C-alpha cells in the first residue's frame, strides 16, 4: 500500500502557537493529499484538499503545502477548538491509506496532582467485593504512574487505570484507579496505598488508609 | 447541506453479521461514490472500499473482501456494508464519507456519525453504584472529595450527576472501562468542607438501556 507516516504522533503547543503537523508517505503521491480534522467524541471533518493548499471552509488560520512524499498542515496561530487529531490521507493509489494520526494538546504550567482514597463502601462488601479508589486530580503534565501496595507489596493484578480528556478550562488530567480484591482478601490486610509519579515531585506523593481506623 | 446518516446494528455476538445503513440526502444521490473507514478505538483510520452508486460500482480494500459486502439502494438512497463472521477484531466505529472529484483525484468531503460496533458476549445488566466516603484517617481537609463507583454495567452509556446536576462545578467523570465484558467508571466531586456532611451529596446515575435510576447519598464512615 503506500504507508503515510506523520510526524509526530502528540504535539502540546501553547494557544496562539503557529503549530506544523508533517506527512510523509512511501513513494510520490502527486500531490493527491487531503487532510481531516477528528474532533473529541470523534466528528471527522475535511479541512483541506489536493495536496495541502485548497481549503474546504473550515478557519483561514489552516493551510497546507508539500511535493512529492512531504506534505505539511500548519495552524498559524492555535485556538482552543482546534485540539484535535488531524488525519492526512493519499488519494495517489488504491488502497486509500491514511496516516497514523497528531493529537494535539495544550501546554501549560506543571501542576501535580491532588490525590484522595477511598475504602470499600460497606454496600460493596455485602455483595463480597472491596474496590479501593484513587482519584488524582487536575495535573499537567498527562504522564504519571501509579502503583498500589498492600501492606508492604503488590500493585499488579485487579487494578483499572482511566484518564480524562484535557481539561478544557484549566488545561490538566484527572485520572481513577481502582482495585479490585474479593471481601474476604480484602480482610486479610492492614494498609492500602496509593502511590503516584509525577515529574513534578522526586518524593512520590502517597495516600493510604488502615482498614480500622474506620 | 448534504448529510449522511448513519446507524446498523451495534452490539452483536461473535460469529453474527451486521448490514449498516449510510442514509444520505442534500445532493444527487447517483451523483457521488460513498466510502466506508474502520476506526478501530486504539485511534487509526482504515479504508474499506468504495461503492459508487451511478457510475457502475464497486471496490474493495484487499483485507476486507469477502467478509465485507457493499450494496447499495438507489431509491431509497441508502449505502449498506454488511460484515461476515464477526470477531474480537471487528469491534470498532465504522464512518461512510462521500468522494467528491477534484481535478485528478477525489475528497471525502462529508462523513457520518459513524456507527459503533461492540462484538461481545454480555447482555443487559444495570450497575452497581456505591458511595465513595473519605476514609480513616480524616481526609480531604480543605475542600472534601467524594466519589461514586458505577460498577458492572452493559450497554454504554450511562449518565452520572450530582445533586441532580446542581452541583457541576468540581466534578470529574472517567471514561467507563471494560472490564470483564462489563464497564465500570467512575465520578468524584470535591466540594467545601462546610457543604458536607451539613448539606446531603447524592450522586444520581441513569442507565437507559436497562430502564434504571439509582440515587446514592454520600454518608459518613464506609
Amino acid at each position: 500500500d503506500i504507508q503515510m507516516t506523520q510526524i509526530p504522533s502528540s504535539l502540546s503547543a501553547s494557544l496562539g502557537d503557529r503549530v506544523s503537523i508533517s506527512c510523509r508517505a512511501s513513494q510520490d503521491i502527486n500531490n493527491f493529499l487531503n487532510w481531516y480534522q477528528q474532533k473529541p467524541d470523534g466528528t471527522i471533518k475535511l479541512l483541506i484538499y489536493f495536496t495541502s493548499r485548497s481549503q474546504s471552509g473550515v478557519p483561514s488560520r489552516f493551510s497546507g503545502s508539500g511535493s512529492g512524499t512531504d506534505y505539511s498542515l500548519t495552524i498559524s496561530n492555535l485556538e482552543q477548538e482546534d485540539i484535535a487529531t488531524y488525519f492526512c490521507q493519499q488519494g495517489n493509489a488504491l488502497p486509500r491509506t491514511f496516516g497514523g494520526g497528531t493529537k494535539l494538546e495544550i501546554k501549560r504550567a506543571d501542576a501535580a496532582p491532588t490525590v484522595s482514597i477511598f475504602p470499600p463502601s460497606s454496600e460493596q462488601l455485602t455483595s463480597g467485593g472491596a474496590s479501593v479508589v484513587c482519584f488524582l486530580n487536575n495535573f499537567y503534565p498527562k504522564d504519571i504512574n501509579v502503583k498500589w501496595k498492600i501492606d508492604g507489596s503488590e500493585r499488579q493484578n485487579g487494578v483499572l487505570n482511566s484518564w480524562t480528556d484535557q481539561d478544557s478550562k484549566d488545561s490538566t488530567y484527572s485520572m481513577s484507579s481502582t482495585l479490585t480484591l474479593t471481601k474476604d482478601e480484602y480482610e486479610r490486610h492492614n494498609s492500602y496505598t496509593c502511590e503516584a509519579t509525577h515529574k513534578t515531585s522526586t518524593s512520590p506523593i502517597v495516600k493510604s488508609f488502615n482498614r480500622n481506623e474506620c | 447541506e448534504v448529510q449522511l446518516q448513519q446507524s446498523g446494528v451495534e452490539l452483536v455476538r461473535a460469529g453474527s453479521s451486521v448490514k449498516m445503513s449510510c442514509k444520505a440526502s442534500g445532493y444527487t444521490f447517483t451523483s457521488n461514490g460513498i466510502n466506508w473507514v474502520k476506526q478501530r478505538p486504539g485511534q487509526g483510520l482504515e479504508w474499506i472500499g468504495y461503492n459508487n452508486p451511478g457510475n457502475g460500482y464497486i471496490a474493495y480494500n484487499e483485507k476486507f473482501k469477502g467478509k465485507t459486502t457493499l450494496t447499495v439502494d438507489k431509491s431509497s438512497s441508502t449505502a449498506y456494508m454488511q460484515l461476515r463472521s464477526l470477531t474480537s477484531e471487528d469491534s470498532a466505529v465504522y464512518f461512510c464519507a462521500r468522494s467528491e472529484y477534484y481535478g485528478g483525484s477525489y475528497k471525502f468531503d462529508y462523513w457520518g456519525q459513524g456507527t459503533t460496533l461492540t462484538v461481545s458476549s454480555a447482555k443487559t445488566t444495570p450497575p452497581s453504584v456505591y458511595p465513595l466516603a473519605p476514609g480513616s484517617a480524616a481526609q480531604t481537609n480543605s475542600m472534601v472529595t467524594l466519589g461514586c463507583l458505577v460498577k458492572g454495567y452493559f450497554p454504554e452509556p450511562v449518565t452520572v450527576t450530582w445533586n441532580s446536576g446542581s452541583l457541576s462545578s468540581g466534578v470529574h467523570t472517567f471514561p467507563a472501562v471494560l472490564q470483564s465484558d462489563l464497564y465500570t467508571l467512575s465520578s468524584s466531586v470535591t466540594v467545601p468542607s462546610s457543604p458536607r456532611p451539613s448539606e446531603t451529596v447524592t450522586c444520581n446515575v441513569a442507565h437507559p438501556a436497562s430502564s434504571t435510576k439509582v440515587d446514592k447519598k454520600i454518608v459518613p464512615r464506609d
